[PDB]
């Protein structure tokens, strides 16, 4: 708020470094960071295991506020093609950060984590995945305003959830 | 008899984006309206070059201003050639009177441009700022810059003495474009208009120091005091003159303090008067050196003209006049010389003839004494010509042959595809335009919306979408037929290339005409563009020359001797036969037979069959005698080949960047780099034809015989020495000439990053990231390159040109002539086949163009003997890139098997041979390391077993393989394979 | 008196840079009436306009106060030959620099921010593409912060950083 | 299998739709954009090869011909002059007597203004020299300009004034009144009857059509008589001069409402008016418009009178047919439905 | 935090060497199962392959191989023949083999006793694609990298030459019958010709660079679709030629694009590894997204089962068989 101007003069097309939002940047060092720590969950013990996940969750955060920070830095003014794609392949590269965490496990971390961008799907295929219903209680008693039904009907009728 | 010149060439510029520059807009509210009952005086052009450009530290650099006038409407544009000057466009709004054709003057101060404006019935003086008044400095490298335009602060039209409004008394008479407009000695600003009693009315303005009162001054057959003595008696030549003294034409001379005002009327009665002595003095008869036709009243009430020009090399002014007769026009010049009494008198120096045609436009450049003139006939043929008045009384005025206007009859429905005729057609540049096919789009996809400013690849798209929904929306048949589908597709592209041609002829539409005395360069303004002339090659003009002014043009320019100027004219007019002789459909199947994969020889021996079974008009007989009627074609061979062959060898003198020399700021305008590419397209297309119809001639001679002709001892291995070199030249052009005329893509820059960072990623040689600048408008392959490659050597080219011809220094007054024929050496020399630098692959590559690339290769092979490694080893890497794993293990075999006998392998060295081991072994590990990049450990481990083979000097390496080997067959789970590959 | 009304880009930007960057170094040293009157000189507060000379002259004395150092300062001390790669408290005097160069860049912000020619920036030309100035701004800004944290990691560890 | 065809006329497959070998400028696109035909824009072809349309207060000239494969034509933006009352394209008219595809051999133009200065330009390629002539009109307003053979023009006023330009070699125009119309039952009408001047008591009349037969004839359609001319090349004569101011009226009057008893009392209201005239295998063709304003809703009847013209005079008998076409009626500004006939033996109308 | 998450495991079968290049059968001509000829390094593996879904007998997922042949270099190239055989003692095979060698091959072999070949002329660069142009199984046409289509019969000669402004990148037959040819120009433009006459009867006028792959409906001559950079373009010919199903595909580079042989309004389209893993995706027509999507290890040869909507694809020692929707 103090050197750039909000909802002023942003060109979609060149996008910031250092702190950037998509592809390229630090999200491959992260990746291989996370990479690199995947070789020591299976020699550690539980407390270990804990500490290490709270600390990829942190990251994580600290990583989604930095992604929310760039994209309300990055505007519009004429390239809205431009910024599409630049959001599609931005949400692309966040699904593929998404991995490890989901490979060790943690599905109330990853909750916890996912919850505070605005995403309902994979909220929903979390919640139907495991026996925890209160996740999926409060998650829909905070997202009622956003119409969150359809996806859970939707997943209940693909998953054979009928009953 | 002439000196030393040559036919021109017209070469569409008007930089190439689709967005032009923007108007700034100026609207002028007077008092006064126009007076009608006369001849029309809108649709009017006019245009003013520098005299202080060249150089660099000084005022211009090749700038220069026009404008165009329409009823209402002006629009003012500033044009640079080596530099684009933004914001440089102003549109002045007079609702009230019009712009009278030729009645708008620039003169300069050294302190601001004064612009002198004159209507019907208003005159508006305008101040604009000096180039050099705005400083000057062009020290920092870069492309564009800025114009004297800024906003509203750098126009001006206040001031009620600078707009003075033209009195009642006498006013002006509608029946004449007379308008004229200039500066006294004393800085005063006079302008001169016709009368309506006949005489001249003058409004004199003070000079920018004093603003007093504006004066009005009624010049007439004599001093006033002779006219109050005469006032009481009929009097027509000493008092008040009649309707018929109207003037038609103006011209001014000024001298010392006084100023001699040359009025050329209706009557043919060119009279003379002066500004101090408010009086007439010689009234000459100018119907003494013309023809005397009763054809010329009727036509000298708009069609004369008059030009003035003021040499100040001898400080001598020579007038230019035209008169019009519907039979026949006429030239006349005209030098003043002055006296002992202060009073200039005309001679007669030549009476150039002319035909009918209306003269558009005609200038005369005395800094070489050329004159140049432009005329619109019956047909859309507008023609545009030079010639010299102190060399002949006739003069065979040298053409220039405007730009290629589209073809009529392409191919005829029921028989044979006319849609893709007609895109080849549509899709030929110097032609078409941008904005043609927009609104042809928009007629197409209909509606009331206007669809403008998209790049070129979205334009070809959007033509194809458009084109098939139409057909689409036509037919409602259920069962397809072939008759129906090429009717609807004949009458669906015919209606888009007419509307594009309509539209073409449209914006061809000629007005004026800008001719530039220091660089030597002649400008032509259409409809709302601005086109180049250029002097073409010496067998290009001879070949574009038929024999009519073949016979007029000297044999001293031609070539040195006599003996070969004549063996080169019959050459010329014997080609010119084929060409002739050789119709649409010939040219078609001779296309078709280039285009397939076939001999070039055997290719030109079936042509000349046919040719020989299909004669009945003896035109090969006449062929055949003008053959045996010339002495020795063996040194007018020798010179054809001389003037078209190219060819630098290695690659020690290439330059990828920008070398800071003072340099880069030389040319690389958009304007520059269009004209470049236009005038390559155009040699491209004629040399085509040109060595088609020399390789049909050779052949034709061969078959005939070479042993009838003087001096056969060196003539028959002559030519079966030089008929390969022939067909590899002609081949050669003829690539040329399809990559000039093929398209490209226009995606943004960032497409380009995203590719070359994959390519990276991947690691892939030759793969550099170069950055320039695209174009919204038309996007060809040819351009790419020129803009990729010659934007970055131009500081070597330049630095070449300076010690080669001119001054050593950026202070050069640049030879356009010398400096095109320059560029087309450079650019053949580059093209060479004989020579590496495989760039147009490596371009190709970083935009992914798989298809372009298999299109180009598919034509190089049969040209192509060098870099036969480095072509497979590109056409490997784009088989990677796209999916076809086995043909890019096959062409990464066939690369890595003939890797010690390529240029531009062995140029590139400490990348892919040598390094530290072998070359084998190190392209080797290139391609495998090139593999662990990509990917496919099945691919990587068969590249690792194929370099083990010549990984024998390095047991780390072997080691390593190993190693690597291991971990692939690890990955996917083959234990089997593993504990195989540890076990060696 | 002081020339006015230049063009993008040759000595005329030239000089516009060098004048601002003197209005500013004023400024800093506390000179508000040499600096009111180099800003009247240049450019009145009172024109709107989005001024592309304008826009190139701001990312320019950005460039070079990311790529330099401002007037008084201790960066002199080092900058006059008496170092080459290493000297006593060359990370203290790194770290004050970058320290001083961040404070130049907030000062000149908020003067820009004063005199209104904010509004007025726009857009420029950086690498043959179209960059905004709020974007090279961030993207500045992003990186001293990165150089700042590097230099005070490498105060601690210096082999990997000086690598 | 059939040939290209028209969105709209799917349906259609006895009269096939084909493009002419060549379309339309740009120029037209733009105007129509700038203001759609629901304004008075009046379009005008020419059988010698070209087109053109007058709109707002310019002119836009294109060349059109049948090609196998398209051709080269001609784009011009002939600026329309000024001080006129309204805007049409028959004011200006070309001279073409070529059918080849370069038809642009013998061509020229006559703007006319409602004023009386013409200007005469001759080609639509030679900018740079026009003739301005002083016609015998001081204010008066043209109406329209017909091209006859010898490269001549006609202009008409409002009150149907018949002047002729003709060409010289030299670039003169001579202007020529025609005599208007000598009648059978009225006063003299030898006489010249020029406005702005003296006066005859002859027919008057507003002209309606004009129709320019390549049998060296001349049919002038106004809203009282019918005049047949004969123009050689610098001779003129008035051949034909047939009156239809109320036998063609009453026979129309019978054709369409011939079945009521107050015939006396319902003809006292309708006012015909003769809208177009052809000419055919059959020979002349006149499309006339009748209404009553006396009868709710103004249904708009067209009757077609067909006459027996034996290439010159036409006889003495009338086949009177009264034919409608939809009950809804599109106009931009005006009602307008005209109707069209290709050659002079052909029984095709449109 | 988005999570896209595909695969590519409903039939695998482990190999030997990479798999580059997979074909079927077009069209249903008796027979007995379905032909399976994969091309590797240098082995040519004919086999009968029969899934658990049609044969009873067969649990999860086996193979015959009838043929073993070894080749010089690399198959590049499968044409199978739409009249082909596979009971009646004895299968008969009759199908077209090209390769880098510049070379095209005819293998029939008849009670599987003997294998004759021709020597065709191959094209200048490389042989780009080949079909049976005939009802019956006779002629075959070839394209490759010199713009020259040529049909040639299975005696050995020339039979017809069809020129062209840009090289052939794909050339396909109609396995219904019906005497047309697809073939598609790299210049975005594609031509059909008929048999019966020699002359083009329908020809697309739609200039798009740069093309990967294109296919047209084997039970409608209308829909055809092409693959261009990163999206997937389907018109209806000779309809219109704007984008009536214009979707993106992948995020990198494509490699083919293919009908399902049995239903009609169903393709498929294969990446290439550009910056991770292939993606494969079969679509439906007139849907904004993907009716399949999966993550492949690299995606090189794509074909469909006549039968059953059967797809096939091929990575490094790796086959995998695909069920989709009918």
């Amino acid at each position: 708020s103090l050197y750039k101007n909000e909802s002023g003069i942003q060109e979609p097309e060149h996008v910031p470094w250092t702190a950037s939002s998509g592809t390229a940047g630090i999200r491959s060092v992260v990746t291989r960071q996370h990479g690199i720590i995947l070789k020591v969950y299976p020699q550690a013990d539980s407390g270990l295991r804990t500490i290490l996940i709270e600390q990829l969750a942190a990251l994580l955060n600290y990583l989604l506020d930095d992604y929310v920070t760039q994209l309300k830095s990055i505007d519009k003014l004429a390239n809205e093609e431009r910024y599409n794609i630049l959001e599609m392949e931005y949400a692309q590269k966040r699904s593929e950060l998404l991995s490890p965490l989901l490979i060790l496990g943690q599905y109330a971390w990853a909750s916890n984590l996912a919850e505070k961008y605005c995403d309902f799907d994979i909220l929903v295929q979390i919640c139907e995945m495991t026996d925890n219903q209160s996740r999926l209680q409060r998650y829909m008693t905070l997202f009622a305003e956003q119409n969150f039904s359809d996806f859970l009907f939707r997943w209940y009728l693909e998953k054979g959830k009928r009953g | 008899s002439v000196n030393l010149e040559r036919s021109y060439m017209e070469l569409i510029g008007a930089e190439r984006e689709t967005s032009r520059r923007n108007f700034r807009d100026l609207s002028l509210r007077p008092d006064v309206s126009l007076v009608i009952g006369g001849p029309k005086y809108s649709d009017c052009a006019g245009g003013y070059c520098y005299n202080e450009s060249g150089s660099l530290l000084s005022a211009t650099r090749n700038r220069f201003i026009h404008w165009t006038s329409y009823a209402d409407t002006l629009e003012l544009v500033e044009l640079s050639l080596d530099i684009n000057l933004l914001n440089n466009a102003v549109r002045l709004k007079i609702l009230n009177c019009s712009i009278l054709p030729g009645g708008v003057h620039i003169c300069e101060t050294q302190n601001n441009i004064i612009v002198l404006i004159l209507t019907n019935q208003t005159v508006h003086r305008l101040i604009l700022p000096h180039p050099s008044r705005m400083y000057r400095s062009e020290i920092i490298s870069d492309s564009h810059i800025q114009s004297i335009f800024t906003d509203i602060g750098k126009t001006n039209f206040h001031d009620p003495n600078n707009t003075y409004v033209i009195p009642a008394i006498p006013g002006r008479a509608p029946n004449s474009t007379a308008s004229t407009a200039w500066l006294s000695s004393d800085g005063e600003a006079l302008f001169a208009l016709p009368s309506v009693s006949g005489g001249i009315l003058v409004i004199k303005m003070p000079p920018r120091d004093m603003e007093g009162l504006v004066t009005i001054a009624e010049l007439k057959q004599s001093s006033v005091m002779q006219r109050l003595l005469t006032g009481w008696m009929p009097s027509s030549i000493r008092g008040d003159p009649g309707p018929a003294h109207l003037p038609v034409s103006l011209a001014v001379h000024t001298l010392d303090h006084d100023s001699y005002l040359f009025a050329l009327c209706q009557d043919h009665k060119l009279r003379m008067w002066s500004y101090k002595d408010q009086m007439c003095l010689m009234v000459a008869d100018m119907l003494e050196y013309v023809p005397v036709s009763k054809d010329i009243r009727q036509t000298a009430g708009t069609g004369h003209k008059l030009r003035l020009a003021y040499s100040d090399t001898l400080e001598i002014l020579y007038l230019g006049v035209y008169l019009h007769t519907p039979r026949q026009g006429q030239f006349c010049v005209f030098q003043l010389v002055c006296t002992e009494s202060n009073r200039y008198s005309l001679e007669h120096t030549s009476s150039i003839f002319t035909n009918q045609e209306t003269l558009i436009d005609f200038t005369f450049t005395l800094s070489s004494m050329n004159i140049w003139a432009l005329w619109l006939d019956d047909d859309n043929q507008t023609v545009m010509k030079h010639i010299n008045f102190e060399r002949n009384q006739a003069g065979h005025w040298n053409p220039v042959f405007v730009n290629p206007l589209p073809d009529d009859d392409l191919a005829i429905g029921d028989e044979q595809e006319p849609q893709e005729a007609y895109l080849e057609c549509l899709f030929a540049p110097g032609r078409f335009t941008i904005a043609a096919l927009q609104k042809a789009i928009q007629i197409l996809r209909k509606g009331s919306g206007r669809v403008l400013d998209l790049s070129w690849e979205e334009l070809k798209k959007e033509v194809t979408l458009t084109v098939e929904k139409e057909i689409q929306n036509a037919v409602v048949d259920y069962d397809v037929s072939q008759e129906e589908f090429r009717q609807i597709n004949i009458e669906n592209w015919c209606k888009f290339y007419t509307c594009c041609l309509q539209y073409q002829e449209t914006l061809s539409r000629p007005l004026a005409l800008v001719v530039h005395p220091n660089t030597n360069m002649v400008c032509l303004l259409r409809k709302g563009f601005l086109s180049f002339l250029a002097p073409c090659s010496s067998v290009e003009h001879l070949y574009l020359v038929p024999g009519e002014h073949l016979l007029t043009v000297d044999e001293s320019v031609i070539c040195d001797d006599v003996d070969g100027a004549s063996d080169i004219v019959s050459l010329i007019q014997c080609l010119h036969m084929i060409a002739d002789y050789i119709t649409e459909d010939m040219a078609y199947q001779m296309e078709s037979a280039c285009c397939h994969p076939q001999s070039p020889e055997r290719v030109a021996e079936q042509i000349l069959e046919d040719l020989i079974a299909n004669d009945i008009d003896n035109i090969m007989e006449n062929i055949q005698n003008k053959l045996q009627d010339i002495r020795n074609p063996i040194q007018a061979i020798s010179f054809l080949l001389q003037n078209m062959d190219y060819e630098t060898n290695m690659d020690m003198e290439q330059s990828q960047h920008n070398v800071r020399l003072n340099l880069s700021t030389l040319y690389g305008s958009v304007t520059a780099s269009s004209v470049v590419c236009q005038a390559i397209y155009k040699i491209s297309a004629t040399r085509f034809l040109i060595c088609r119809d020399l390789l049909i001639l050779q052949h034709l001679l061969l078959r005939l015989g070479d042993m009838a002709l003087v001096g056969a001892g060196q003539l028959l291995h002559s030519q079966q020495e030089l008929i390969p070199r022939a067909a590899q030249l002609l081949l050669s052009y003829y690539m040329i000439r399809w990559g000039s005329q093929c398209l490209a893509c226009a995606v943004p820059v960032d497409l380009l990053e995203s590719n070359l960072q994959h390519l990276s990623v991947l690691e892939l040689s030759d793969s550099q990231v170069e950055k320039r600048r695209y174009t919204s408008g038309i996007q060809t392959i040819v351009e790419l390159f020129f803009e990729d490659v010659g934007r970055k050597h131009f500081p070597q080219v330049f630095a070449h040109l300076f010690i080669q011809s001119g001054s050593s220094q950026v202070h050069r007054s640049l030879n356009w002539a010398d400096l095109i024929h320059r560029i087309t050496s450079y650019l053949l020399q580059l093209l060479w086949p004989s020579n590496p630098n495989f760039q147009f692959a490596e371009c190709l590559m970083r935009n992914c163009q798989y298809t372009q690339l298999q299109e180009y290769v598919r034509l190089l092979l049969p040209w192509c003997q060098v870099n036969v490694g480095s072509c497979h080893f590109m056409l490997a890497q784009c088989y990677l890139v796209a999916g076809e794993g086995h043909k890019a293990l096959d062409c990464f075999s066939q690369a890595a098997s003939e890797v010690e006998r390529e240029d531009f392998l062995e140029k590139l060295i400490r990348v892919e041979e040598g390094e530290s081991v072998s070359p084998r072994l190190q392209y080797y590990n290139r391609v495998l390391r090139l593999l662990e990049d990509v990917g496919l450990p099945e691919l990587v481990i068969q590249l690792a077993t194929i370099a083990i083979s010549e990984a024998s000097d390095d047991w780390r390496s072997q080691a390593a393989l190993r190693t690597r080997i291991f971990k692939h067959h690890l990955d996917m789970g083959h234990n089997s394979q593993a504990y195989d590959a540890l076990t060696q | 008196a002081v020339v006015k009304d230049s063009r993008p880009d040759q000595i005329a930007h030239d000089d516009k840079t060098k004048h601002l960057k003197a209005a500013f170094l004023r400024y800093c040293r506390k000179d508000i009436l040499g600096a009111q009157s180099m800003v009247d000189s240049l450019f009145s507060d009172s024109d709107m306009e989005p001024d592309d000379e304008l826009d190139l002259a701001v990312n320019q004395i950005s460039v070079d106060l990311i790529d330099d150092y401002p007037a008084s300062d201790p960066r002199w001390a080092e900058s006059v030959p008496e170092e080459a790669a290493g000297f006593s408290n060359t990370s203290l005097i790194l770290l004050h620099q970058l320290e001083d160069k961040m404070k130049a860049h907030s000062f000149f912000v908020d003067f820009l921010h004063q005199v209104g020619l904010f509004s007025r920036l726009s857009t420029c030309q950086t690498k043959g593409m179209l960059v905004a100035t709020r974007l090279l701004l961030s993207e500045h800004a992003e990186k001293l912060s990165a150089a700042i944290v590097l230099k005070n990691h490498h105060a601690k560890l210096p082999v990997l950083v000086n690598s | 299998s059939r040939v290209y065809l028209h969105p709209a006329a799917s349906e259609t497959v006895n009269y096939n739709v084909q493009l002419f070998g060549s379309s339309l400028p740009v120029k037209v696109m733009e105007a129509l954009s700038n203001a759609s035909a629901d304004e008075p824009m009046a379009a005008c072809i020419h059988e010698g090869g070209w087109a053109w349309l007058a709109c707002n207060d310019r002119l836009i000239i294109w060349k059109i011909s049948h090609s196998s494969s398209a051709k080269l034509m001609v784009c011009k933006e002939l600026p329309l002059p000024l001080s006129d009352s309204e805007w049409s394209a028959d004011l200006v008219d070309i001279c073409a007597q070529t059918g080849d595809p370069a038809a642009a051999q013998s061509v020229a133009l006559m703007a006319a203004t409602p004023e009386g200065s013409s200007r005469y330009w001759p080609n639509i390629l030679h900018e740079g020299t026009y003739i301005e002539s002083y016609t015998e009109f001081g204010s008066s307003l043209c109406a329209f300009v017909t091209a006859v053979k010898g490269n001549s023009f006609i202009l008409s006023s409002e009150k149907n004034q018949l002047v002729r330009l003709t060409p010289d070699a030299s670039g003169k125009m001579n202007q020529r009144v025609l005599p208007q119309g000598q009648g059978m039952l009225s006063g003299i009408g030898r006489r010249v009857s020029t406005l702005f001047g003296i006066l005859s008591p002859a027919v008057e009349s507003t002209l309606c059509s004009v129709l320019w037969d390549k049998g060296d004839c001349f049919y002038t359609l106004t809203d009282s008589s019918i005049n047949k001319w004969d123009l050689d090349d610098t001779s003129e004569s008035q051949v034909l001069n047939w009156d239809m101011s109320r036998v063609l009226r009453e026979y129309i009057s019978d054709a369409i409402w011939g079945s009521e008893s107050d015939y006396d009392d319902i003809k006292a209201g309708i006012n015909i008016n003769y809208l177009s005239l052809n000419q055919n295998c059959d020979g002349l063709v006149i499309l006339s418009a009748a209404w009553h304003p006396g009868d709710n809703p103004c249904q708009i009847y067209y009757t077609l009178v067909t006459v027996k013209d034996e290439g010159y005079n036409i006889s003495d008998e009338i086949t009177v047919e009264v034919t409608q076409f939809n009950p809804v009626f599109q106009a931009r500004g005006m009602q307008l439905c005209q109707l069209v006939v290709p050659n002079f033996s052909s029984q095709a109308c449109y | 935090m988005k999570q896209d998450s595909a695969s590519n495991a409903t039939y695998t079968v482990d190999c030997e060497d990479y798999v580059h290049v997979v074909e079927f059968n077009p069209f249903d001509s008796g027979e007995a199962g379905s032909l399976l000829a994969y091309g590797g390094i240098s082995y040519v593996v004919i086999a009968s392959c029969r899934f658990q879904e049609e044969d009873s007998t067969v649990e999860g997922i086996e193979f015959k191989t009838l043929k073993t042949f070894h080749h010089g270099e690399r198959v590049v190239a499968i044409a199978w023949s739409p009249e082909t055989r596979c009971d009646a003692l004895l299968p008969l095979l009759r199908f077209a083999t090209a390769a880098g060698d510049k070379k095209i091959r005819i293998f029939t072999s008849d009670f599987q006793d003997k294998n004759e070949y021709k020597v065709i002329e191959g094209h200048s660069g490389y042989i780009n694609d080949l079909v049976f142009c005939s009802p019956e199984g006779t002629d075959i046409a070839s394209v490759g990298d010199d713009h020259t289509c040529r049909i040639w019969d299975l005696d050995g000669k020339q039979i017809a030459m069809f020129i062209l402004r840009s090289p052939g990148m794909s050339v396909a037959w109609h396995p219904e019958g019906a005497f047309k040819l697809m073939v598609a120009e790299k210049t975005g433009t594609i031509r059909f010709y008929d048999l019966t006459t020699h002359q083009a009867i329908l020809s697309l006028e739609s200039v798009q660079v740069p093309l990967m792959s294109a296919d047209w409906c084997v039970r409608n001559t209308l829909r055809i679709g092409a693959v261009a950079g990163n999206d997937w373009i389907i018109w209806e010919m000779p309809r219109s030629s704007y984008p009536q199903d214009n979707k993106p595909a992948h995020a990198d580079r494509a490699r083919m694009f293919r009908w399902s042989k049995c239903n009609e309004n169903v393709f498929a389209t294969t990446g290439y590894p550009g910056k991770m893993k292939s993606q494969i995706a079969i679509h439906h027509l007139a849907h904004p997204q993907p009716i399949l999507i999966g993550t492949a290890p690299v995606g090189s040869g794509l074909s469909w089962h006549r039968r059953l909507p059967l797809c096939v694809v091929g990575g490094y020692r790796k086959l995998f068989f695909w069920l989709t929707e009918m």
